[PDB]
């Protein structure tokens, strides 16, 4: 809206969604992003509309996706995804904390921005090197942290359902029988 | 405040010039530039000396509320500063005016033309809504002075409805009605070129504008006025006498049904525009009820009118009556939806008319620029 | 003979066995299949599953299957079992963008070159119906840009941005059978460096590599406007020629003695390699610009039945035009 | 601001149917 | 335009409208307007404390004392006649007009009302031009301050009279542009044969002003007009005084017009480059 | 005479540097950025090259695998040429969203600077960009040398019209 481009809230919701899907990305280092945005014109791209107009989107590409890491920009009180992950892993029993550091899986369609894999690693490493192991930068090598994110992130809910129905296709205890609700009306499985 | 600030407001049909601290503008001129088609660049005329001139091509550098050519706006500002206002730009602060929904590029090119070419010490570009709403306090009670309202900006181009809440403009909820004064005079021209013979083709626009400005008003219902015109013609029918451009032959015409069908196309846009059918009574309601939920009531309580095309008689009365009618039914539906145990408080709708309504933006600019603390707000030369 | 398909560039092109259908990628996230109905090219099918720029295609003729790889870290294997093509999933386990893909002579494995300093050799498993990958990563320091296969279905050439051209072995024991002895070497475990080249001081990025029909000779082009041929029969020896033209982006053997090249000059060229170890320039083959292509040529392929008997070759590039060139 | 503006202000029937 | 007008437009329009409406017979209205003009002056048109049948036009020069010393009161008494009045609080000179007792010819009084600055300044030039006609030479020069950092000097000899302007520039662009423009004035005297003479020296005062304590700097220039008695005779005095009155504003106006002209040629070249750039696309 | 060999040398050096390809980043996943602004891998960069005619007019060319940067300094004779050159370059740099191949702020020590990416080489031809740069290096000198005489010729008429009356 702050460039001379007026899109109403209701009827143009699905027109700006294509702009978000096509041209948006999360920056690794904010500094180089701003340096390229201020002293260089290689971030501006032209998008065509159904009406035939051509609009230009510039430095707004890497500002919209950063409500996730800094939630206060759109009036949401909290800590952000990177710090909330830290507060969740550092709230369980000590023995199983290593079992969760190594295996973090990303799912859903709102984690397909370019660079979102490569930013959470840096944020967790910095948040775990100034809160838990303050200073003494030698033991981080022994501390292994790994994030798994295959290029099939969107449909991982479906694919899991494609496996669990395949293994347990035959034995008739996994399903809730029709006759169970003819007499009982509830379930315990 | 060793010398007052300069206020210049540029529009599609008129430009208003003056000095800070005065109630009236010192010059309201048409926004026309005429040129000839060395020092041939300076051979041009602006304003009333450019409406008719034989060996000079005239044109309008502002269309629809945007600048089309900048080489003409530069020259227009040169002869605004150095002929009419007679001010040296090196020792005066300037308060210009931007259209609603202006791009940064258009805003920055004006600063380029001002700073790089005129050495202006200070410049301030102000949105029209807050300046229009500031002038509303001249004819209001002492106990109510707030920056919350909805402005119906009318004029010669397109009509805007802009809400402002606590000093700032809510950009999303701005909507455009494509009706304005130019469409009204085009409509009344077609009405007059069907019934009366005696109008030369050349002076059609001037006679239409004169009939619009002198005799024009709104009526509650159309059928009763049509009946009253035929029942008693002496009271409601007048004569207009005009002077021909050739041989000074005076001519006369009768003003009839075009009196109150002129300003009716605000409330029935399908009379003259086939692609738009929503009355203005509903656009204001739909703009107000798309905002944050805590500021719905103060916006209804303050609906100010700024622009020349809202100068008709009884214009606010129709808006008030229609908005009251369309909110009362909604409250009745809400009450009946929840039985009859509790009756909501009825919403007070109010529209405010002033003596200063044709040039409200300039008046607000003059009042803002006379304060001592205004000089701490502008962008200085070194900032550019 | 020039034909202009689209004004946009062509990233990559693939041919089929009968030279009737063609697969193209017009610089977007889609693949278009065209056939020839008489004497005019009309589009046939569209394949769309990627969500990123597509960078490589190849068409296995005997099995009739299309492998596609792109910059979204994905790869798919398209097959035709009904009228509509359908995909099959490939697990690659790379975290950067893929850059090249190629089928093997026996059509049982395929090699993907990527920008994570990896080479992924993928093979099929049917217990749960997908492709599983193995990685070669030991001596590579940068992104790979070119790949090629040996006739004996084991060895693999690679060029990378670290100014080196390498020959590895990609023997997978679950699929392949035991190989014979080659001049390149004897001991062939998986992922073992067999030979390395690239020592010339002022080395540039290698854009294209290729093997000969006999399998005992390798050729590659560099960004310092040089072509080089490495022989391994008499001895592990090299011969490098320093051309006076712009860089070359592709190379392919026509026979045991001649090699054809193309690049940014928009004109294919022919070099000759004598049996004694000498490279000599012969001539151009195309005697606005005074050249049929209006921009750089990105890919060179063979229209005929390849290195056993090659007569015509196809060129495609950024201008959007595809050209067939005949020696006779 | 608003204080300066408001300080400088003073210094310088046929319808229901 | 080329030549700046010497008549204030707002005074002429307001007084013309009010006089024609008064002669029509309608009631007069209230007017309360404050202006500004070149060289830091400040006007005020108002009603004299409530009564709406009279109008008062007052001027507010900041440096009127030296003009009063050189005899500006006599010319004001001579020209405007009986319209002079006791000045308003905080203003030097005031003129009063009554709408009942109005002359039939409305053009002369409204034409004279606009030349208030010219009539304020004309006394010095009149007094020093009388010296050649009467021959009483040997009198000291004068000094008049436009603004906080500028001066006019005037002096008369037995065969010529001279006026020296001191001009200042702020922007470093204006320095070079002014050197380009105002070097042309030195050769205009040689281009004609019946014109006055112009002289200039940069960054230092001339010999007549180096004796005094003038301003030395990079931004200050000195422009010397030399006039002969042929121009300053009795018959052609008014045309001379009308045009020497405005020379700083003239030069500044042309300097600020030149850069605006350059912007147009820059826009044309920008459009040309954008056009030739777009001819290389395939589409 | 002397400008023609300079333009020829700049032409020859530009033709040997605009041979670009596409390259996704090997540091952060799925970011395509130029590899001459974002300097993150020494292997991908080429040696800078400078070509000059005298002690105050020279062109610097910096190459890479998917971007080229070309910085140009122009001639200046006196103060008026200096300020007009500065004004003209500031005018062009402000309108950099329309000039697709123009950098917003120049490299220190140089007046104007272009940045050309592989996208601008695929959407346009190759020789026409080099011809555009060669046109750029001479048309500006012509334009400013014309503007000087234009401003000089605007003083004669003003002085004559003022001196004519009295
Ligand atoms: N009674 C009236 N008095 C004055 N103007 C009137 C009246 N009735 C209609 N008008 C019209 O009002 C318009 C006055 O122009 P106005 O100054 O309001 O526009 P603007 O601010 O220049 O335009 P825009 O806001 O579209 O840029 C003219 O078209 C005039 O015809
Ligand atoms: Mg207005």
């Amino acid at each position: 809206l702050l460039r001379g481009y007026a899109f109403n809230h209701s009827a143009d919701f699905e027109t700006v969604r294509m702009i978000k899907e096509k041209l948006c990305y999360v920056g690794y280092n904010i500094e180089q992003e701003q340096k390229l945005a201020l002293e260089t014109t290689v971030l501006v791209e032209s998008y065509t509309l159904p009406d035939g107009r051509i609009i230009k989107v510039g430095g707004e590409r890497f500002e919209a996706p950063e409500a996730l890491f800094q939630p206060h920009l759109i009036n949401v009180e909290g800590v952000g995804v990177a710090e909330l992950l830290f507060n969740t892993i550092q709230a369980a029993d000590i023995d199983t904390r290593s079992e969760f550091y190594k295996h973090i899986v990303l799912s859903g369609g709102s984690t397909m921005y370019p660079g979102l894999p490569s930013r959470l690693e840096r944020e967790l490493k910095q948040l775990y090197l100034e809160r838990v192991l303050k200073g003494d930068v030698e033991k981080l090598s022994k501390f292994k942290i790994r994030i798994e994110d295959p290029p099939r992130r969107k449909h991982m809910v479906f694919l899991g359902g494609a496996v669990l129905a395949d293994i347990m296709k035959d034995k008739d205890n996994f399903w809730m029988t029709r006759q169970e609700y003819q007499e009982k009306g509830v379930r315990v499985l | 405040g060793r010398l007052p600030a300069c206020v210049v407001d540029c529009g599609t049909g008129y430009t208003k010039l003056g000095y800070a601290g005065n109630t009236e503008p010192q010059f309201i001129i048409p926004s026309c530039i005429a040129i000839k088609e060395g020092v041939d660049d300076l051979d041009f005329f602006i304003g009333d000396e450019a409406i008719e001139k034989p060996t000079y091509a005239t044109k309008w550098p502002i269309r629809h509320g945007i600048v089309e050519d900048w080489d003409l706006m530069e020259r227009f500002m040169e002869q605004v500063i150095f002929k009419y206002l007679r001010a040296e730009p090196e020792d005066h602060y300037f308060l210009l005016t931007e259209p609603p929904l202006n791009t940064p590029e258009n805003r920055e090119y004006t600063a380029e033309i001002m700073f790089e070419s005129f050495n202006v010490p200070g410049l301030y570009i102000a949105v029209q809504a807050v300046l229009a709403l500031a002038a509303s306090w001249t004819s209001r009670q002492v106990g109510e002075r707030t920056l919350t309202g909805t402005v119906i900006d009318s004029g010669d181009g397109v009509t805007h409805v802009i809400p402002v809440a606590e000093g700032y403009v809510i950009g999303s909820c701005i909507k455009h009605i494509p009706i304005a004064g130019r469409d009204i005079t085009y409509f009344i021209q077609q009405l007059l070129r069907d019934r009366e013979v005696g109008i030369p083709p050349e002076q059609s626009l001037e006679t239409a504008k004169a009939v619009k400005e002198r005799y024009s008003y709104v009526c509650p219902d159309l059928v009763k006025e049509f009946n009253k015109y035929d029942t008693d013609g002496s009271k409601w029918i007048k004569q207009y006498t005009g002077i021909n451009a050739i041989s000074k032959k005076e001519f006369s015409i009768d003003v009839g049904y075009e009196r109150f069908l002129g300003p009716e196309i605000f409330f029935h846009p399908e009379f003259a525009n086939p692609d738009f059918t929503q009355p203005i009574s509903e656009v204001v309601d739909e703009v107000i009820q798309n905002c944050p939920i805590d500021v719905r009531r103060p916006l209804y309580k303050n609906i100010v009118l700024s622009g020349g095309s809202t100068m008709f008689r009884d214009f606010g009365r129709r808006l008030q009556r229609d908005l009251k009618r369309t909110v009362d039914a909604r409250l009745k539906l809400s009450e009946e939806l929840s039985g009859g145990r509790l009756k909501p408080k009825p919403i007070d709708v109010q529209v405010i008319t002033h003596h200063m309504q044709r040039y409200a933006v300039w008046f607000g600019g003059s009042m803002l620029a006379s304060t001592p603390e205004f000089y701490q707000v502008c962008h200085t030369k070194k900032d550019y | 003979s020039l034909h202009q398909f689209l004004l946009e560039p062509i990233t990559c092109h693939a041919w089929n066995r009968d030279r009737t259908q063609i697969a193209l990628s017009p610089n977007n996230h889609e693949v278009h299949i065209y056939k020839k109905n008489g004497g005019q090219w009309v589009k046939a099918h569209e394949l769309k599953e990627h969500n990123g720029h597509i960078t490589g295609i190849d068409w296995a003729p005997k099995s009739d299957r299309i492998v596609t790889c792109g910059a979204d870290r994905n790869a798919y294997v398209w097959s035709q079992k009904d009228g509509v093509w359908k995909p099959t999933l490939v697990i690659l386990r790379i975290n950067r963008a893929a850059t090249f893909v190629k089928w093997s002579p026996l059509e049982n494995k395929f090699a993907v070159g990527s920008g994570a300093r990896l080479i992924s050799v993928c093979y099929f498993e049917s217990e749960n119906d997908w492709w599983v990958s193995k990685h070669i990563k030991k001596p590579i320091r940068s992104t790979v840009l070119s790949l090629d296969w040996h006739p004996n279905n084991v060895l693999l050439a690679a060029g990378s941005c670290d100014f080196k051209c390498r020959v590895f072995s990609a023997y997978i024991k679950e699929v392949d059978e035991k190989p014979a002895s080659t001049p390149w070497g004897s001991k062939m475990p998986f992922g073992q460096l067999m030979s390395e080249f690239g020592g010339s001081g002022t080395g540039g990025w290698v854009h294209g590599v290729s093997f000969s029909a006999s399998g005992s000779r390798l050729a590659w082009v560099s960004h310092d406007s040089t072509v080089s041929v490495a022989d391994a029969s008499k001895s592990v020896q090299v011969s490098t020629l320093k051309t006076e033209f712009l860089p070359l982006l592709s190379v392919s053997f026509v026979s045991e003695n001649s090699v054809v090249a193309a690049g940014h000059d928009c004109c294919p060229m022919l070099f000759n390699y004598d049996d004694r170890g000498c490279l000599t320039f012969v001539s151009k083959l195309d005697i606005a610009l005074e050249t049929l292509h209006q921009n750089s040529i990105t890919q060179v392929s063979i229209y005929e039945v390849d290195k056993q008997d090659c007569r015509k070759f196809c060129t495609t590039g950024i201008d959007g035009a595809m050209t067939i060139w005949d020696f006779k | 601001p608003t204080s300066g503006i408001v300080g400088a202000l003073m210094e310088v029937d046929e319808w229901e149917d | 335009m080329i030549l700046l007008e010497v008549n204030n437009r707002i005074i002429e329009e307001t007084l013309a409208l009010k006089f024609e409406n008064a002669a029509a017979g309608n009631k007069p209205e209230a007017v309360e307007v404050t202006f500004a003009d070149f060289d830091g002056v400040l006007y005020h048109i108002s009603n004299p404390n409530g009564d709406k049948t009279k109008v008062m036009v007052s001027i507010s020069l900041k440096f009127y004392k030296e003009l009063q010393a050189h005899g500006a009161d006599e010319l004001l008494k001579r020209v405007y006649g009986s319209y002079l009045v006791n000045p308003e609080s905080g203003y030097n000179v005031s003129l009063l007009y009554d709408l009942e007792n109005l002359p039939a010819s409305k053009d002369s009084i409204v034409h004279q009302a606009g030349m208030l600055k010219r009539n304020c300044f004309a006394s010095v030039f009149e007094k020093y031009f009388q010296f050649q006609e009467e021959g009483k030479e040997g009198e000291n020069r004068a000094v008049i301050h436009y603004r906080d950092d500028e001066t006019m000097y005037v002096e008369s000899k037995k065969d010529r009279v001279t006026v020296v302007f001191s001009t200042v520039f702020k922007d470093d662009d204006d320095v070079v542009i002014g050197k380009v423009f105002m070097q042309e004035f030195k050769e205009g005297r040689r281009a004609s044969h019946t014109a006055p003479q112009v002289l200039f020296s940069h960054r230092e005062p001339p010999l007549e002003l180096k004796d005094t304590d003038a301003a030395v700097g990079d931004n200050i220039g000195y422009i010397t007009f030399v006039l002969f008695p042929r121009h300053t005779n009795a018959s052609a005095r008014d045309n001379t005084i009308n045009l020497i009155h405005t020379f700083r504003d003239y030069l500044h106006y042309h300097i600020k017009c030149s850069k605006a002209y350059i912007h147009t040629r820059m826009r044309a070249k920008t459009s040309d480059f954008l056009k030739v750039l777009n001819r290389a696309r395939p589409d | 005479a002397t400008l023609r060999p300079y333009l020829s040398a700049v032409r020859a050096t530009l033709q040997a540097a605009l041979c670009l390809e596409n390259f996704s980043s090997q540091v952060v996943e799925r970011h395509n950025k130029p590899e001459v602004e974002v300097r993150s891998s020494k292997e991908l960069l080429l040696q800078p090259v400078t070509i000059s005619r005298n002690e105050k007019e020279k062109v610097l060319i910096e190459g890479s695998i998917n971007s080229v940067r070309v910085s140009i300094a122009v001639k200046q004779a006196d103060e008026i040429e200096k300020i007009l050159c500065h004004k003209f370059m500031r005018f062009m740099m402000m309108r950099a969203e329309n000039f697709f191949i123009l950098r917003r702020k120049p490299v220190e020590g140089y007046d104007i600077s272009f940045l050309i990416t592989n996208f601008h080489t695929e959407q346009m031809y190759k020789h026409k960009l080099v011809d555009f740069v060669i046109h750029f290096m001479e048309e500006i000198d012509k334009e400013i040398s014309e503007m000087k005489l234009s401003v000089n010729a605007r003083a004669r008429i003003v002085a004559e019209e003022f001196l004519k009356n009295f």
